[PDB]
């Protein structure tokens, strides 16, 4: 219901991070989640998506090998790492909450995090 | 007759009062060796709803000599534990947890709707819904690969024609019998009187 | 991949009543399955309708969406005072949950 994550990173180029989305209790449980890169003044992209449960974490071509999601099924945290801060990577990162069960079949974000703004500094 | 006798009593009370009871499509599977064997315990208890034993008779006649016991334990919902009968077909049977047709043990079955369901449901418990093809007798399918439904390429993600293996039973505290838990103990025995290594309960020899 | 194209780019212009707000596909959306997230200013985007019509939990039903294959309309009946935001397309029909451009950004 409340997915309070991260708030901003005072990352030098090269120097890389991990994000901290915290789930509510219960949200882990049914609920996958995705993480959406925000690059200030662009559109969403869909990184892609962390199954907690079965620890299923599987990107989009794009990301793939650059970013890690990880989530701790004890403490409810989702947690997303950042293999190096390129310059390009500055981007606010959300997290959202789609349902992975086939009777559901929404497969969409209901709730989502403020957002964690990486950058060069602050 | 010829079997040991070993003083160690089986650990049924084990696998039947254990607090935490797995999953269908994950079933839990127990050696009972080199013990003597508690059957009256069941037979007497009386609380377990279903009680088929195929092959032994239920009727106080298996204080028999076993070479070896399996006990698989899961939990279900109420409308299909007819369905774990040997050579039935269904969900259940042909995704989750298949039963050889010439299955020579017990399927007992008792509710868990106290235990089991937890206010606002209980998701702990899966079942996969869909698969490739039907489950052979005695095999766990813990692969959470993507079921394909489509030509599309699943690519890892679930959408359309596309979906997650394995889905939430979802027990809730108010809810009907057919849908309410029932914790399963299947007992598998081999019907061997010559090695006997899970001790029967009567005189030695 | 499934790629989206927004047609009305910007509407922020603050327009009166009906939007006929617009989203198309290279190949058709299969199942309707494409959702639509209001992203105001300073926020992160919120589910706005999900499906081909089928409206979120504590959203007004003024807001629909007139799709058939890709969901190509979202209709608002109002353009009230609040509802200035961005709205995006996302389409979920086995592919890497592309989204759209966006079709109100300032």
């Amino acid at each position: 219901v409340q997915l309070v994550q991260s708030g901003a990173e005072v990352k030098k180029p090269g120097s890389s991070v991990k994000v901290s989305c915290k789930a509510s209790g219960g949200t882990f449980n049914t609920y996958a989640i995705n993480w959406v890169r925000q690059a200030p003044g662009q559109g969403l992209e869909w990184m892609g998506r962390i199954i907690p449960m079965f620890g299923i974490a599987n990107y989009a071509q794009k990301f793939q090998g650059t970013v890690t999601f990880t989530a701790d099924k004890s403490t409810s945290t989702a947690y997303m790492e950042l293999s190096s801060l390129r310059y390009e990577d500055t981007a606010v990162y959300y997290c959202a909450r789609s349902a992975y069960y086939s009777e559901s079949s929404g497969y969409y974000l209901d709730y989502w995090g403020q957002g964690t703004l990486v950058t060069v500094s602050s | 007759v010829r079997f040991p006798n070993i003083a160690n009593l089986c650990p049924f009370g084990e696998v039947f009062n254990a607090t935490r009871f797995a999953s269908v499509y994950a079933w839990n599977r127990k050696r009972i060796s080199n013990c003597v064997a508690d059957y009256s315990v069941l037979y007497n208890s009386a609380s377990f709803s279903t009680f088929k034993c195929y092959g032994v008779s239920p009727t106080k006649l298996n204080d028999l000599c076993f070479t070896n016991v399996y006990a698989d334990s899961f939990v279900i919902r109420g409308d299909e534990v007819r369905q774990i009968a040997p050579g039935q077909t269904g969900k259940i049977a042909d995704y989750n947890y298949k039963l050889p047709d010439d299955f020579t043990g017990c399927v007992i079955a008792w509710n868990s709707n106290n235990l089991d369901s937890k206010v606002g449901g209980n998701y702990n418990y899966l079942y996969r819904l869909f698969r490739k093809s039907n489950l052979k007798p005695f095999e766990r399918d813990i692969s959470t690969e993507i079921y394909q439904a489509g030509s599309t390429p699943c690519n890892g993600v679930e959408g359309f024609n596309c979906y997650f293996p394995l889905q939430s039973y979802g027990f809730q505290p108010t809810n009907g019998v057919g849908y309410q838990p029932y914790r399963v103990v299947v007992l598998s025995f081999e019907l061997l009187h010559a090695p006997a290594t899970v001790c029967g309960p009567k005189k030695s020899t | 991949e499934i790629v989206l194209t927004q047609s009305p780019g910007t509407l922020s212009l603050s327009p009166g009543e009906r939007a006929t707000l617009s989203c198309r596909a290279s190949q058709s959306v299969s199942g309707s399955y494409l959702a639509w997230y209001q992203q105001k200013p300073g926020q992160a985007p919120s589910l706005l309708i999900y499906g081909a019509s089928s409206r979120a939990t504590g959203i007004p039903d003024r807001f629909s969406g007139s799709g058939s294959g890709t969901d190509f309309t979202l209709t608002i009946s109002r353009l009230e005072p609040e509802d200035f935001a961005v709205y995006y397309c996302q389409q979920y029909v086995n592919s890497p949950r592309t989204f759209g451009q966006g079709t109100k950004l300032e």
